[PDB]
RNA sequence: GAGUGGUGGCCACUAUUAUUGGGCCUAAAGCGGCCGUAGCCGGGCCCGUAAGUCCCUGGCGAAAUCCCACGGCUCAACCGUGGG
RNA sequence: CCCGGGUAGUCCUGGCUGUAAAGGAUGCGGGCUAGGUGUCGGGCGAGCUUCGAGCUCGCCCGGUGCCGUAGGGAAGCCGUUAA
């Protein structure tokens, strides 16, 4: 954490904002994170989350989740592509999800990390399971769904310490999103990397979608951005 | 032809909620309906209703308030024991006390909390989130 | 919709809702009840008893007068002529539907290649049949009763 | 094609009914129920 | 039916060959000094026990599962796993 | 609203030319209607509203 | 009572709609004519000039933009940024002029004003993505979608366009306290239409 | 101490993080802050200034 | 790891049997069309009944087997005393 | 395959046969969920008229087409005539 405090202000000094959300960040108008949503802004400029959100640039913060490579023809043979597929969050709110091309895997690689940062979401987390009543941000608070493609995905509150009982791209999804423990129902194929990872990112989006009253709140301990303990 | 006047006015409601109606009226109006309505409204999910006469069965005029993720009827309307409330609320709601059933017991229609609190079973016949 | 077209045609009365008689309605129970059985000994059908009042006399239906005799139920053509003997023996659209089949099954022998006016037969029998059961139920005719199109 | 029936409450009979006749259709229960396998193989249900 | 036989006390892996799994049990394993796998496995299944039997009576009401709960948190409590003010949590 | 439905018929209080006699009619008739006393046309039956011969004296509600 | 006399109103043609309608545009229209032409209300859009007029006067000054792609538009649109501080984008406008960052006149502003919601429609779709209030001025054949304050008015005619801006210009300039009265301004109305 | 999240002014759903909302201040007095969520801005839905009472698009 | 491999069977994998919980325009799949008997599904209000349904309580559904605590074999596997 | 001829058949009366890419490749009844614009039948209102069972405009119900919002879908696409 010490360490991504001067990085943040390294950053912040040596940089020029192009956009009216970036000249507000440079001068100190805006100073966390959670002042960027829920507004209608448009998020052009990859700076903003580095100043804001210096974490996510930690090797152990970032998730390249599949690479593949495609082909277009010429009448001179096969022309190569390829296409990475790439997540990045700071395992406590944030969370967002990035595809990237390039003519070698390296650009595909810097763009796909690039383009993550601009799909920042925040989530929200609870605790709604019938055998784990404890109020503590580990989990979904309520069951939750999300489609793309082919593939449906249905969330489902677990109990503390159950683990992650879902596929290895939704492990490594909630696990960068701050979630510990889950269940899990799934239609379609699964085996399509980009639609199963944009599903699961979907019904962790839908989270903001459920209408709750404050008594709710208390309940199921729910917690939006940060835990902050 | 028409067969059910309960799972007719829960659909209505819940397609005119999600296109933002402020108030909606069911056509064939019933006891029943009266019952659930009265129901939803002491739990804070509709504002206010009520009767109108015309010299058909009657009309209801209903008030939304942007409350309600989904609400419908449950056919058949299975039995349930005083005792076996938790299953019910796996197989319909999202989380362990989110949303209520809907019971016709002997002693009248009431949510299954109230059930379970006085300890009685019934006839499952809609559910609200 | 439709029985057998399966159209969709929406059209008939509006009724308002009133329980009272209008104001500017003048006439009495005894007239009315005079009046519905001169017009059936002129020989009228009970649906058109009712048009005749309402177009004529202005009496929008009888049914808004409770009956003289029985508090608990209103007043209808049909109970008027019960209660002096002149109410028919069959009821009414059993009788119009019998009596149009009768003179289709004429049409029908001297054009015995005309198709499709025999299937307006089949679907007027099938009405006919659904009439008599609902009628054998309720005990407005005899267990006997039975429709031969030979009689 | 409407809802999926019978989902009436005293329907029972037909809904096992239904059941039991599109099982057929499924060559792993045909195989075992009938024993076609036991009728044609030379080894006779042995594995070695 | 078919008399009683008795079964094993321990639960397998469902891969084989999952690579974070091997790296932890690997961990463990020479830390702890254990002869074999099974072993390890062993504890491993004492551990899930507890776990389902309080999951099991978070969602129970009645008057035995208010016994079996006061059972369960003694029987944790006398093995020096638990402090003696625990709750079930 | 509309929940209610609310006929576009009316009756009429008309007055025979003839006659000089007041009656109570239908706006839309199903048959001829005639003079109560002395048998003159007042209403003839058309497709919708019906044509009417006689002098219009009020509107009933 | 009015800011203009109702003869100048309807002397521009600023009640004059088209053949078509729309359920959302009730509100606004008068009458139907006896040839199949809807006529708009002008009591409707002297309010509202008036209420859009207080709106823009709190965004500061050089932060508003005005578009029109019709060719009718393009004078008065042009004059109204030289009177009042605005930035105005006459004729086609540049798709990534608001989204792409890269391109030579990128410019974010914070209110937007559009002649016609039909014409200008890459406009009012980049315009969406942003985040801003949006000021229209809708005939009786346009859609509400999306706007946030309409001004009901013909949206076509020459001399009608011109006077809407001319008065949106003054009551600007009245409000933000840059002439002490009404009168003080002193600009023709001819000035700021197209010619020939 | 938490945040609190905005509630649109006709419907009172919250607003979601990228959804296409709008705010500002009301026309008619400038005394009160307006937010329009995405479905009613789609859908023409009016709304009306909790302060003066002015109303709609 | 005192075990570790080969062949055959059943369950899972499989929402490829689907009550929970699947499909039928173009991929397997809507009878060429319609009328109708049993069966299933059936509009609003008032009164009665108490068959279904719900609650309370008597008599039963052997022992072994299953789960929990405590006690005896070194602990356990096993066996005993109690509660389900 | 192209050209000149040609029997059965194609047509009428009384029977049998029961088949088609018999395709809207979409079983039937009921409730509900933005709009815009053509055309056919009936009704209502207003304005014209050479007085015509005539012409133009608007609204309600029922048929028949096109473009499209929410939603759906593997997509093509469907979208109050729903998929
Ligand atoms: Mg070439
Ligand atoms: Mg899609
Ligand atoms: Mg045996
Ligand atoms: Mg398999
Ligand atoms: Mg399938
Ligand atoms: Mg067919
Ligand atoms: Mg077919
Ligand atoms: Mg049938
Ligand atoms: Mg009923
Ligand atoms: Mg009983
Ligand atoms: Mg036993
Ligand atoms: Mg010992
Ligand atoms: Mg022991
Ligand atoms: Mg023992
Ligand atoms: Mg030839
Ligand atoms: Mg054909
Ligand atoms: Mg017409
Ligand atoms: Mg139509
Ligand atoms: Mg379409
Ligand atoms: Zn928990
Ligand atoms: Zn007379
Ligand atoms: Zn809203
Ligand atoms: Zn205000």
């Amino acid at each position: 954490s010490q360490e991504w405090k001067e990085y943040a202000k390294r950053v912040l000094d040596e940089w020029q904002p192009k956009t009216k959300l970036g000249m507000l960040v440079k001068e100190g108008q805006i100073t966390d994170i959670h002042e960027i949503f829920r507004k209608g802004y448009q998020i052009k400029e990859p700076e903003i989350i580095d100043v804001l959100l210096p974490e996510v640039n930690a090797r152990e913060n970032q998730e390249i989740l599949d690479i593949a490579l495609t082909v277009r023809m010429t009448d001179s043979g096969r022309r190569v592509r390829f296409r990475v597929l790439a997540a990045v969050g700071n395992r406590d709110g944030y969370v967002g999800l990035g595809i990237g091309h390039g003519r070698e895997v390296g650009i595909a690689i810097r763009k796909a990390i690039n383009y993550a940062k601009l799909n920042i979401i925040e989530i929200k987390r609870g605790c709604g399971s019938w055998e784990c009543r404890c109020r503590r941000p580990h989990s979904v608070p309520f069951t939750v769904e999300g489609k793309e493609g082919s593939v449906r995905v249905k969330l489902i509150p677990g109990p503390r310490g159950l683990g992650l009982v879902i596929g290895d791209v939704g492990k490594k999804i909630l696990r960068l999103a701050g979630i510990q423990d889950v269940w899990s129902q799934t239609l379609g194929e699964t085996r399509t990397t980009v639609n199963f990872a944009k599903a699961v990112f979907n019904a962790l989006y839908n989270t903001n979608k459920v209408v709750v009253t404050p008594e709710m709140i208390e309940r199921y301990g729910i917690v939006v951005g940060r835990a902050m303990p | 032809t028409l067969l059910d006047p309960l799972a007719n006015a829960l659909s209505h409601i819940t397609n005119s909620e999600r296109v933002g109606k402020r108030e909606v009226y069911i056509k064939p109006a019933s006891k029943l309906i009266g019952e659930v309505l009265r129901v939803m409204q002491k739990y804070g999910y509709i504002g206010e209703f009520e009767f109108i006469d015309d010299g058909r069965a009657g009309v209801y005029r209903v008030q939304l308030l942007g409350k309600i993720n989904k609400a419908g009827a449950i056919k058949p309307r299975f039995p349930v024991k005083a005792r076996d409330y938790e299953r019910w609320e796996k197989r319909f709601l999202p989380a362990f006390e989110f949303g209520i059933l809907i019971v016709s017991t002997s002693q009248g229609v009431m949510s299954h909390k109230e059930a379970r609190e006085k300890g009685i079973g019934g006839r499952l016949i809609a559910y609200v989130y | 919709a439709r029985m057998h077209a399966r159209k969709r045609g929406k059209s008939g009365s509006k009724r308002p809702p009133r329980t009272a008689p209008p104001i500017w309605l003048e006439y009495t129970v005894e007239d009315i009840e005079n009046l519905v059985v001169k017009l059936r000994k002129e020989g009228y059908s009970t649906a058109m008893i009712g048009t005749i009042l309402r177009d004529q006399y202005g009496i929008p239906t009888v049914k808004l007068f409770r009956d003289p005799d029985n508090p608990n139920r209103k007043l209808t053509i049909t109970r008027i002529l019960e209660k002096h003997g002149l109410a028919p023996e069959i009821p009414e659209d059993l009788m119009f539907l019998i009596k149009r089949a009768v003179n289709l099954r004429k049409h029908l022998e001297q054009h015995p290649k005309d198709l499709h006016s025999m299937r307006g037969l089949q679907l007027i029998e099938s009405k006919i049949r659904r009439l008599v059961k609902y009628y054998k139920r309720k005990g407005k005719l005899p267990k006997d009763w039975r429709y031969d199109p030979e009689q | 094609p409407g809802k999926k029936a019978p989902n009436g409450e005293f329907a029972g009979r037909k809904l096992k009914l239904k059941r039991k006749k599109f099982r057929w259709s499924d060559i792993r229960y045909k195989r075992r129920v009938l024993r076609l396998k036991e009728k044609s193989d030379p080894l006779e249900g042995a594995p070695q | 039916g078919d008399p009683k036989r008795q079964r094993k006390k321990y639960e397998t892996p469902p891969h084989p060959w999952i690579k974070e799994r091997l790296d932890r049990e690997r961990v463990l394993m020479d830390k702890y000094e254990l002869k074999n796998k099974k072993e390890l496995w062993k504890h491993e299944t004492q551990l899930k026990n507890f776990r389902r039997r309080a999951r099991r009576l978070l969602a129970a009401r009645g008057k035995q599962a208010e016994i079996e709960r006061e059972q369960l948190l003694a029987r944790l409590k006398r093995l020096g796993l638990l402090p003696e003010d625990a709750v079930l949590d | 609203r509309n929940v209610i439905p609310m006929p576009r018929s009316r009756f009429l209080r008309v007055k025979c030319i003839d006659c000089g006699n007041e009656q109570i009619v239908f706006s839309h008739p199903a048959t001829r209607v005639r003079c109560n006393v002395c048998g003159a046309t007042l209403v003839e039956p058309t497709g919708g509203k019906g044509i009417i011969r006689a002098k219009i004296l009020e509107v009933l509600e | 009572e009015y800011l203009v006399p109702l003869d100048q109103y309807l002397a521009a043609g600023v009640h004059i709609g088209t053949q078509q309608k729309t359920k959302d545009m009730k509100k606004f229209i008068y009458r139907v004519r006896q040839d199949g032409l809807y006529v708009l209300d002008v009591r409707k859009t002297d309010e509202r000039l008036k209420v859009a007029g207080k709106f823009l006067a709190r965004f500061d000054p050089q932060s508003i933009l005005a578009v029109s792609v019709r060719l009718y538009g393009q004078k008065p649109v042009k004059k109204f940024g030289e009177v009042t501080g605005a930035r105005a984008i006459p004729g086609r406008f540049l798709p990534g002029t608001m989204t792409n960052p890269a391109v030579k006149n990128f410019f974010e502003p914070d209110v937007i004003i559009i002649t016609d919601p039909r014409a200008d429609h890459q406009a009012m779709k980049e315009a969406i993505e942003i985040g801003i209030p949006i000021v229209a001025l809708v005939d009786t054949e346009n859609l509400l979608s999306y706007v946030d304050l309409a001004i009901p008015t013909n949206n076509k005619g020459r001399k009608a366009l011109a006077l809407i801006y001319w008065i949106l210009a003054r009551e600007i300039l009245y409000n933000r306290g840059e002439i002490s009265s009404r009168e003080e301004f002193k600009i023709p109305v001819e000035e700021f239409e197209m010619k020939i | 101490l938490k945040f609190e999240i905005p509630v649109c002014t006709s419907c009172g759903r919250e607003i979601t993080p990228r959804e296409h909302a709008t705010h500002f201040v009301c026309p008619n007095c400038g005394e009160a802050i307006i937010w329009r969520c995405e479905t009613c801005r789609l859908l023409a839905k009016p709304y009306k200034c909790p302060k003066c009472g002015w109303e709609g698009p």
